């Protein structure tokens, strides 16, 4: 039973860093696409 | 007085 449960808690904790990283990494590609898209509509005023 | 219980308590823990 706790032979089970133990690979489950590690699997729970290196479910909590890769959900971290996940919302990080998006936090990341969002503001980069915001950027690149002021970027684009600052050289279409130009 | 036996100590089984500590497992079954573990067991019904998980």
């Amino acid at each position: 039973l706790e032979k089970r449960d133990e690979m489950r808690e590690v699997a729970r904790d290196w479910l909590r860093v890769g959900y971290v990283l996940d919302r990080l990494l998006f936090r990341i590609y969002l503001l980069a696409v915001l950027a690149y898209s002021i970027t684009l509509v600052t050289l279409w005023s130009i | 007085v036996r100590g089984l219980l500590q497992e079954l308590s573990s067991i019904r823990h998980f």
